RNA sequence: AGCAAUAGGAGCUU
DNA sequence: CCAAACACAAGTGGACCGTAAGCTCCTATTGCTTTAAAG
DNA sequence: CTTTAAAGCAAACGGTCCACTTGTGTTTGG
């Protein structure tokens, strides 16, 4: 995780994906200066396991592309450091049945 | 003359739930037609002789793989158009993938 | 040539029909509907293997008519000639400008122009037939002929053959 | 109306020379696939049937529906009766006379004793059970194909073969 | 005739004989030749000007 | 997943008051002997006072009412909001059983304790908004019903079924197995084309409708516009 | 069952596939050449074969035959001809694509600029939507002004090493820049060019770009034979009982040829060099707007009655047009309508039919053994008197008119023949008012037969509806099934509709007068 | 919308329509996958063999 | 291959509205067609109200195969889904 | 046993 | 370690497409004019 | 000298998309 302050210029961007089998990922300092994973709209995100994925999609018969989406570059996704393919899981409030658990998939 | 069955009445047939009566509205009750298919390309090009009880595609050079399909005629009117635009609508009968 | 063939027949049943041996119906329907039938695009179908085991399965009511569809699946023998495959017969008629011969469910002719030169046609022997020195050609007779050409008819179809050639004819 | 398993073959824009059939040069048509399929759709290796095992089917199958339609209770101008229709007693009565005049083995013995023999192309492999050849040069003349494989054994196999044919 | 298009339309209507005072009405008729094709309410709106 | 004609607006009795109210209205202590059950309701009042094997149950009830308030109260309805759309309407139902075994004369009630806790517990264990062994499907089945049990629970309290109401064995009875069907009636069905009737439900009122409000504003929202006004 | 029996499966449409027509199925389709525009024969009676009234075509006229399927004007579907342009031409709906693809291959080998050496466009190819895919590979590829025959020892990758034009467009004619080394020499790209440009696409980076190698090829965006469609898409009409004035796409085709003879008359002697163009042009512009005339920037092919001319696109869009006014909304048969008036007598779920609508619209019903008596009855009384009934349907289709019909007497109902009787009380048929803003606009009521020809309504229904009694008027649907009968009834019937769950409330109440007498 | 623009991206780039939607059953007069066209109704043979044995076919 | 084991059956064990609509309307359609009748026919002659007597009754022989959004479908019998 | 099209204009009920 | 020219990134101007539903009536127009050929 | 048939000829404001302009960064090579 690098951390910066003003601006990362797409030139030194580049280089941020092709130094497998490392990740980099950056974040600018201004952003963090609220975590956003504490805001009352924003409820608890989990990214689960690879076999807690493949039981989502047997117990539903679904394929991957039939999930509700997640943007890589989702705020949220960004503090969770998910890699394409992986899968949140996400508990919020439900006026019509109290608790209602969502599942979003990684662009 | 006959009263239209705009696309708001569609949507409320479809809100009810009533596919049988929205196909019997479109079809039965309007411009309801047979046309044939071919096959394997899968064109309106079947030339058809009922009465000799014989069909033939010309361009798939096929006389034994053709289906008859009841579409609105405007729907035939349609492809007919579109192949007249040189795009080429390929009614199948069947999912391969 | 034979070949054991895979294929289907869809059905329609009328509602009046909807009683409690309806599946032994549809059997017997089956029966009688391919046992003899001509296709272009197989052969002849002579038999069915396993004819009263077959699954008629569940059909569906169609939207609209209230007929019933069957995919009826079952393996069958069906018997195809091919261009240029030899067949064994016996001959069925005869006649100055050619016999026929009886192949498989069918009846192949054989023209003049494609007959061994030493076999000499004769309309006055007891019995007439094709005769030669040391070829005899005479009803009830085998032979060994190639199929040269099978045009396809929906309902008959007919096979012309050719004798001409070595290791065939009279055997 | 009469289909298979031989489903879509949709247009792709080329043609096919290689369409003609000639049996002569394993060209048989698009129905006969070298791998076929089976009605659950799984992978099956095609069938070329000699006249002994498609005689002895024929037989069992009529001498089965024959015990079904009389509730579980010997000639083929009689076995041929089990059909409908007067031209399919015709057309079945013409091909199991042909196969009577025909069939080198007359039993299931020496029809399963060919199978083992043999099981090289399943089309040649039951022309060989159907047509006698007396040394190679009939098979390797009469079927041209023996030639570019280079696993003949046709001598002692047919060798066998006509040892096991019955007499008539 | 030829230029029907890009000309105004409705500028002569037959004169309407359902009852007397139709008649008196349509031989007073006035029309703006804004068209329907924008939305401005502006135009059609009853202003102090009119009375 | 129910039917959206099927829910009516119910009060959760569980959120609104002091803890003193919930204390007093859910509350109940068998050795205690003025807090307990008013003697003059059930049959076996004195067979009551002093068991512990009872008291036990009596104590998970309460807490796991504790637990639906601290629930609603902190993650659902912060705001103290307690009359929401719901389905089965259980004043109603409780009404119609009264009705139908006259429950006047206040008689010596045969409805045990340990027999309304396990009622109450296996008719939460019995609501099917999926059905299905595997875990995920446990899982959504609990979330989906977990507002209903709450209301449920709210309402089907010991104390509250045995003084407010005076229930009896027969009418207990009743109540479960109507709460059962009518709550396999509020489910929507498969095959429901919910977006169209959505579609409709949103768009009609747009027909009878310095903050941007109405048509303007639901055209922003739904053409979904990088600035507004 | 109103088809002539034909001995195919019938089956439903489970995939449509699109795609180009090339020019050899187009020529394989066909049933006859089309090149003589002059639509009669010389004004002699069955007009000229090879023109645009070819009967191979089909038959539009009710005593005549199809010479190409032999079947009557109710089953013929119409069969296209084709007519061979002299040069080829721009599919009108296609110069976008046809620009895109020149800036994205090289206009010399017919090879794309960049391999999978880049890896960028390496990882643009592996996008498996053809239109993403085709997208993420133009916007890098469209910048390599060469075909670099080195990928990035001397390794060649095939590449030529021409330099690429800057495409642009002006109107139909795509213009394509060369900036040599100054003065950039910009020529014009005719359609036989870069048609033969398009043909040396190999397969595979055919599928790179993202088309396809068995339904769209690129070139096929070139149109070089045109179809000519049967005359049931392009229909004559009468006008004072002796007079026919083609429509507009004959005149259209008719043009065209015209066109395409001007080309044949340039080719074949002095032409130079500024009447050729010219005449193509002319044939480009004819083609054009036969499929599109609303082309931004230059004029529309007129009639002589001034109007524009009806080309296929402006057929196929808007409220009008072919997918909104005849497929997700067309008239029907079985309907109808007038003023609705108010009945405080009726139940909630009844219509007061008036009887002369209740005699018009009809119903068939099976013949079976429970209701052989009542329409045996209904046969005798006739279509003039209630209940009667209308037509007899026999088991293979024939009907039975029963007003012209003088021996009504004389007639015994068979076992699963229809007769189309009347309507009749208690049938359920839908009403409707306009505009229908929700599901309970429209609602299935049960029949009660009046006079005093307007429909009754119970006044509670008034509201779902949003009705009142001062002027309107309201549609009946007649269902002409035992399915959509029971559809009706078991899902679309009043009572059902009483709560709604647009605000889990009902819509229906007490009203109007009821209300104010209660309280 | 866009009626005429869409269809021809869709034949340049020979799009497969696998007709599950309303609206393209709707325009070809077939039974949507939708409401009462959501299922299929078959013929059950278990329950009908219960039948008396003179209801049948001859 | 896409049918499932009657003991895996994951659906509602109530006919739906949609369903017992059609089904009605399909064995209306059928009796309309002189198709034989399993219940009792007492007083009545609409086919409908016949199919609805029959429905009750569990006398109505068909078959509900509901499509799951991935392809594969289960099977239920009308008389063993409960009628409300 | 067979009753044109396209336009414009004025209106009806929301 | 620093100079530079061209590889590489956005900001910006100005193209198209669409605008409730259903219904009724009446009225007008459906190519016209000029030149050439044949009787 | 007149009539019929065929051919030719006129003068409303918003927003997604596409790449040319404006601008910043690299990293060879001294
Ligand atoms: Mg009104
Ligand atoms: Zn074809
Ligand atoms: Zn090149």
């Amino acid at each position: 995780i690098f951390i910066y302050q003003n601006n990362i210029t797409p030139s030194a961007n580049k280089m941020i994906p092709t130094v497998s089998p490392a990740i980099i990922e950056t974040f600018q300092e201004s952003d963090l200066v609220v975590n956003i994973t504490h805001h009352e709209l924003v409820p608890k995100h989990i990214r689960l396991s690879d076999g807690e994925k493949s039981q989502l999609l047997q117990r539903y018969k679904l394929k991957e592309s039939q999930l509700p989406r997640i943007q890589r570059e989702d705020p949220v996704a960004r503090y969770l450091g998910l890699k394409r393919g992986q899968v949140v899981k996400i508990i919020r409030r439900s006026e019509t049945s109290g608790r209602y658990a969502s599942y979003r998939i990684c662009l | 003359g006959g009263l239209r069955f705009g696309e708001m009445e569609r949507d409320c047939m479809i809100a009810h739930g009533a596919a049988g009566f929205l196909k019997e509205r479109l079809m039965e009750a309007s411009d309801a037609f047979r046309v044939h298919v071919c096959g394997i390309c899968g064109l309106m090009s079947v030339i058809a002789n009922l009465k000799k009880n014989q069909f033939e595609c010309r361009s798939c050079k096929n006389k034994t793989n053709i289906y008859q399909l009841h579409i609105p005629y405007a729907a035939k009117l349609l492809f007919q158009e579109l192949m007249a635009m040189n795009i080429a609508p390929r009614l199948y009968t069947e999912r391969s993938g | 040539m034979f070949f054991l063939k895979d294929l289907s027949l869809i059905l329609t049943l009328h509602p009046s029909y909807f009683g409690p041996q309806m599946n032994q119906y549809l059997r017997e329907k089956l029966l009688t509907d391919v046992e003899g039938t001509c296709t272009g695009q197989f052969g002849y179908i002579v038999t069915v293997l396993d004819g009263m085991n077959i699954d008629v399965g569940k059909g569906r009511i169609i939207p609209g008519s209230g007929s019933a569809e069957f995919e009826v699946k079952y393996r069958a023998v069906v018997w195809k000639p091919f261009k240029g495959e030899v067949v064994d017969a016996i001959v069925s008629n005869v006649s100055p400008i050619g016999f026929f011969a009886d192949v498989g469910p069918l009846n192949v002719f054989v023209s003049t122009r494609l007959i061994p030169d030493n076999l000499v046609y004769n309309p006055s022997n007891s019995p007439p037939a094709y005769m030669s020195n040391d070829e005899l050609i005479t009803k009830g007779s085998k032979v060994r002929l190639k199929v040269v050409g099978t045009r396809t008819d929906v309902n008959e179809i007919y096979a012309i053959g050719s004798i001409k050639e070595d290791f065939l004819g009279a055997i | 109306v009469s289909t298979s398993t031989v489903g879509a073959r949709r247009r792709r824009a080329k043609q096919q020379v290689d369409d003609e059939e000639n049996a002569t040069l394993l060209r048989l048509g698009p129905e006969f696939a070298l791998k076929q399929y089976d009605h659950d759709g799984n992978e099956h290796d095609l069938i070329a049937l000699s006249l002994s095992e498609s005689r002895l089917l024929i037989r069992e199958a009529l001498k089965a529906r024959s015990r079904a339609r009389n509730g579980g209770v010997i000639d083929d101008d009689e076995l041929a009766k089990v059909t409908s229709g007067a031209v399919a007693n015709g057309v079945v009565k013409k091909t199991l006379d042909y196969l009577n005049t025909f069939a080198r083995f007359k039993d299931e013995e020496t029809c399963t004793a060919v199978d083992q023999l043999l099981h090289l192309h399943p089309f040649e492999i039951a022309q060989l059970s159907s047509l006698g050849c007396e040394d190679v040069d009939e098979a390797i003349t009469l079927i041209p194909s023996l030639a570019a494989k280079k696993e003949v054994n046709l001598q002692r196999i047919l060798d066998e073969l006509n040892r096991l044919e019955d007499p008539y | 005739q030829k230029k029907a298009m890009s000309s105004r339309a409705g500028v002569s209507q037959v004169l309407n004989r359902y009852t007397y005072s139709s008649t008196l009405s349509h031989l007073r008729r006035t029309n703006t030749p804004i068209g329907r094709d924008g939305k401005l309410a502006k135009p059609r709106q009853l202003h102090n000007t009119h009375w | 997943g129910l039917d959206g004609t099927q829910v009516e607006r119910q009060t959760i009795d569980t959120i609104p008051g002091s803890d003193k109210a919930f204390h007093k209205r859910y509350y109940v202590d068998l050795m205690d002997e003025k807090n307990s059950i008013k003697p003059d309701v059930i049959e076996y009042a004195a067979d009551i006072l002093g068991d512990v094997e009872l008291q036990k149950e009596l104590n998970s009830e309460y807490e796991q009412l504790v637990s639906d308030r601290k629930f609603l109260r902190e993650i659902v309805f912060v705001n103290g909001d307690h009359n929401w759309p719901l389905p089965v309407n259980l004043r109603r139902i409780i009404q119609n059983a009264q009705q139908i075994f006259h429950l006047d004369r206040a008689k010596a009630s045969d409805l045990t304790i340990p027999e309304i806790i396990h009622g109450v517990r296996d008719l939460c264990k019995k609501l099917f908004v999926l059905r299905g062994e595997n875990e995920l499907i446990k899982e959504a089945q609990q979330n989906a019903t977990s507002l209903f049990q709450c209301l449920v629970r709210a309402r089907l309290a010991t104390r509250r079924i045995l003084e407010e109401f005076r229930l009896n064995r027969d009418a207990f009875e009743w109540v479960l197995g109507t709460i059962e069907a009518q709550f396999q009636r509020s489910l929507v069905h498969p095959g429901e084309m919910v977006g169209v009737i959505a579609a409709q439900s949103i768009g009609e009122p747009a027909t009878q409708m310095n903050v941007t409000l109405g048509v303007p504003r639901l055209k922003e929202i739904l053409n979904v516009a990088k600035n507004i006004k | 069952s109103q088809f002539p029996y034909s001995s195919a499966p019938l089956r439903s449409v489970k995939e449509v596939q699109f795609g180009l027509l090339s020019p050899e199925e187009i020529r394989a389709i066909s049933v006859v050449k089309i090149e003589y525009p002059e639509i009669m024969d010389e004004s002699r009676q069955r007009p000229r074969e090879g023109g645009l009234n070819d009967p191979k075509l089909g038959s539009i006229d009710r005593n005549f035959k199809c010479q190409t399927c032999g079947e009557g004007m109710a089953e013929c579907p119409g069969h296209f001809g084709h007519m061979e342009l002299a040069k080829p031409v721009f599919h009108i709906g296609f110069i976008p694509k046809i620009k895109k693809v020149c800036e994205c291959i090289c206009m010399n080998c017919g090879k794309l600029l960049l391999d999978e050496t880049n890896p960028t466009m390496a990882q643009a190819i592996r996008i498996r939507d053809p239109k993403k895919r085709f997208n993420a590979v133009w916007q890098l590829c469209k910048t390599k002004m060469v075909c670099e025959a080195d990928a990035p020892k001397v390794v060649s990758r095939g590449g030529c090493g021409n330099t690429q034009p800057v495409v642009r467009k002006d109107g139909m004619k795509l213009w394509g820049t060369w900036k040599k080394s100054a003065q950039p020499e910009r020529k014009l790209l005719t359609p036989g060019e870069i048609l033969n440009v398009f043909k040396h696409i190999s397969p595979e980076d055919c599928f790179r770009l993202g088309f396809n190698e068995d339904y769209a090829r690129p070139e096929w965006m070139i149109i070089t034979v045109l179809p000519v469609p049967p005359p049931q898409v392009r229909p004559s009409i009468a006008m004072d009982e002796t007079t026919q004035g083609q429509d507009d796409l004959t005149h259209k085709l008719s043009d065209i040829l015209k066109a395409n003879i001007n080309v044949q008359k340039l080719e074949m002697d002095g032409s130079p060099q500024h009447i050729i163009n010219e005449v193509e042009q002319l044939l480009q512009f004819h083609v054009a707007t036969y499929m599109d005339n609303d082309i931004a920037g230059q004029p529309q092919a007129l009639q002589k009655s001034g109007r524009p001319v009806k080309a296929i696109r402006a057929r196929l869009k808007g409220k009008e047009g072919r997918l909104r006014g005849n497929l997700m909304g067309k008239r029907v048969d079985f309907s109808a309508r007038t003023v609705i008036s108010g009945d405080p007598n009726l139940e909630l779920d009844q219509v007061g039919v008036p009887i002369s609508i209740a005699k018009t619209l009809s119903y068939p019903e099976t013949v079976t053994q429970y209701n052989i008596h009542r329409l045996t009855e209904y046969v005798r009384n006739g279509p003039n008197e209630h209940p009667g009934a209308k037509y007899v349907i026999r088991d293979n289709g024939d009907r039975i008119d029963l007003r012209y019909h003088k021996r009504a007497g004389d007639i015994v109902l068979q076992y699963g023949w229809k007769v189309e009787r009347h309507l009749m009380d208690d049938d359920p048929v839908l009403f409707n008012r306009q505009p229908s803003l929700h599901k309970m606009s429209m609602m299935a009521h049960r029949v009660k037969v009046m006079p005093y020809s307007t429909f009754r309504l119970n006044l509670s229904v008034t509201s779902p509806y949003n009705a009142d009694f001062d002027g309107d008027e309201m549609n009946l649907h007649v269902p002409q099934s035992e399915e959509t009968r029971a559809e009706l009834s078991q899902l679309c019937a009043v009572p059902l509709q009483i709560v709604s769950p647009q605000s889990n409330k009902p819509v229906m109440g007490i009203v109007q007068d009821t209300l104010c007498g209660v309280r | 919308e866009e009626t005429v623009e869409i269809l021809f991206e869709a034949g340049a780039a020979a799009e497969l329509d696998d007709c599950r939607g309303v609206s393209e059953n709707v325009m070809l007069g077939q039974l949507a996958p939708m409401g009462t066209g959501a299922f299929d109704v078959m013929i059950d043979e278990k329950l009908l063999t219960s039948l008396p044995a003179d209801y049948a076919p001859t | 291959e896409l049918a499932i084991l009657k003991e895996e059956r994951t659906t509602t064990p109530y006919l739906t509205k949609y369903e017992r609509a059609r089904i009605l309307g399909t064995r209306a359609l059928q009796i309309s067609m002189n198709a034989p009748v399993l219940v009792d026919i007492e007083g009545e002659t609409d086919p409908l109200q016949i199919a609805m007597k029959e429905l009750s009754q569990r006398k109505i022989p068909l078959v509900i195969r509901r499509y799951l959004p991935d392809g594969s479908y289960e099977d239920w019998g009308c008389d063993e889904l409960i009628v409300d």
